[PDB]
């Protein structure tokens, strides 16, 4: 339900 | 259950919509393992934001190291069902000329030798 963020 | 199946049209629509005021310089991205692909580990998440500044190469990168992949695995990204993007193109582009009517950019993941196994 939550996104998650893909940061490098 | 795919999340397009466990969640309807008009519910996907909407939170594109919120996910995008919050984000505005982030894309949805849906990321699952291709159907037919079993080496390959699965992720714990589904949902993801990625910065519009990512290019694809960087995307596979990111996606790599959350996987735990080794050496030589290699993984291909199909992007809406039918697209292999060039490495170099930027994430925000994809989304402009690749994202579902919902409003999600879809993408699965699967080894060459899984794509190829399935086309043959």
């Amino acid at each position: 339900d939550s996104y998650e963020v893909l940061d490098l | 259950k795919t999340f397009k199946q466990r969640r309807t049209f008009e519910q996907r629509v909407e939170d594109v919509r919120l996910i995008r005021e919050q984000h505005p310089t982030k894309i949805p991205v849906i990321i699952e393992r291709y159907k037919g692909e079993k080496q390959l580990p699965v992720l714990d998440k589904t949902k993801f934001l990625v910065p519009d500044h990512v290019n694809m190469s960087e995307l596979i990168k990111i996606i790599r190291r959350r996987l735990q992949l080794n050496a030589n695995q290699a993984f291909f990204l199909l992007v809406n069902g039918h697209s292999m993007v060039s490495v170099s193109t930027p994430i925000s582009e994809v989304y402009e000329s690749e994202k579902d009517e919902d409003g999600f950019l879809y993408m699965v993941y699967a080894s060459q030798e899984t794509f190829g196994m399935k086309l043959s």
